[PDB]
């Protein structure tokens, strides 16, 4: 499902902000 | 309020008044900002409510008072570095200017040798993400709740010539009436033309902006689509391990949704995830009308919102003044000032 696959993600916890 | 439920349309005027007397309010403190209201010894450092690259954010107590505060420390040097110099000065001038019942309040600011220091309003409840996270997802009438506050925020800040290009669950804290609280203004920028910085966060990024080609506050409304979306399912529309994977997906245009969509939910995110700017809504001539008029928001009594008057799907646990229960540990560092005035010319107007 697309829901385990989010949760399989390296990408589940606080996402930093990001600028260059 | 009254009258908009009554004879839709009829609160145009009064509507358009109350954004002009917001403009006035807000232009005054912008072209003088209030400076140097408060100092470092004022205030109990207790606890660390999050951190970033060039600074974190802790939970004080003001000494006088007894009240309890969010201080935002930022490291002067570390901006510097990060050449982030202008981004700080744009989210003290914008944040001791604006007023709007779902913006955290700004109470007090001042610098140091070291460091530069954002004193705002306390908001217990904790972020968005952290519920949303353990919970999984919200129904639709609670996203749309949510949803109904950013809408307003928005219409308010664009008024004001300002983009706001940071909105995620991370950046919205829930109030002990269970009404969000939009933080982190380090993004904001004043700005009446397009503009150009690659700034935000990977997931909420307009593809116009992925692509370098110049935006305007179209990027805060695709964000917003974004939001709805992750509230609703549970997870975002584009997502991926790394950066990249995510950049891709998002200029694809292609979306999925899940099966539990209502079809007006569909339809309004198809509208905000629109790559094309000719046809996104929010940046059409009839503006943020066309989101406030969505079949998805015919429920939404928009004034009510605005007022608080409207039930909040769920209040946060409230255990005494201080309680940091709604937030993460993070780890602790002495807040060190130095006996040197760093950067002084850089940040004079701070
Ligand atoms: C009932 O219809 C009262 C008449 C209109 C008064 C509206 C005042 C407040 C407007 C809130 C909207 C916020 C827009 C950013």
């Amino acid at each position: 499902t697309t829901y385990a696959d989010f949760i399989a993600s390296g990408r589940t916890g606080r996402r930093a902000s990001i600028h260059d | 309020g009254n009258a908009a439920a009554a004879c839709k349309g009829s609160e145009q005027e009064s509507v358009k008044e109350f954004l002009a007397k917001a403009k006035e309010d807000f232009l005054k403190k912008w072209e003088t900002p209030s400076q140097n209201t408060a100092q470092l010894d004022q205030f109990d450092r207790i606890k660390t409510l999050g951190t970033g690259s060039f600074g974190r954010v802790m939970l004080v107590k003001h000494k006088e008072s007894g009240n309890h505060y969010a201080m935002k420390i930022l490291d002067k040097q570390k901006v510097v570095k990060l050449k982030q110099i202008e981004h700080t000065l744009n989210e003290k001038r914008i944040l001791q200017a604006v007023n709007f019942p779902f913006l955290v309040k700004l109470e007090f600011s001042f610098k140091d040798n070291s460091n530069l220091y954002m004193v705002m309003e306390y908001v217990a409840g904790g972020e968005m993400f952290s519920h949303l996270r353990r919970i999984g997802r919200f129904s639709e009438p609670h996203a749309r709740f949510y949803a109904a506050q950013i809408v307003l925020t928005f219409e308010y800040l664009h008024s004001l010539d300002l983009i706001y290009r940071d909105l995620k669950p991370e950046n919205l804290l829930i109030d002990q009436q269970g009404y969000i609280q939009v933080t982190d203004f380090g993004f904001a920028k004043r700005v009446k033309g397009r503009t150009w910085t690659l700034c935000g966060t990977p997931e909420y990024l307009a593809p116009e902006i992925i692509l370098s080609k110049g935006y305007n506050k179209a990027v805060d409304w695709w964000a917003l689509g974004v939001l709805i979306y992750e509230m609703a399912a549970g997870y975002p529309p584009f997502f991926a391990d790394q950066p990249i994977q995510i950049y891709e997906k998002i200029v694809s245009g292609k979306v999925r949704f899940p099966s539990h969509f209502s079809s007006d939910l569909k339809d309004l995110l198809r509208n905000l995830l629109q790559v094309d700017l000719t046809k996104r809504f929010g940046n059409l001539k009839n503006g943020v009308n066309d989101i406030k008029n969505h079949k998805w928001f015919a429920t939404t009594d928009w004034i009510a919102i605005y007022q608080r008057k409207v039930e909040a799907p769920f209040i946060p646990k409230f255990k005494g003044p201080g309680d940091t229960s709604n937030f993460d540990d993070y780890e602790e560092e002495e807040i060190r000032v130095s006996i040197n005035e760093k950067c002084g010319k850089e940040f004079t107007e701070f």
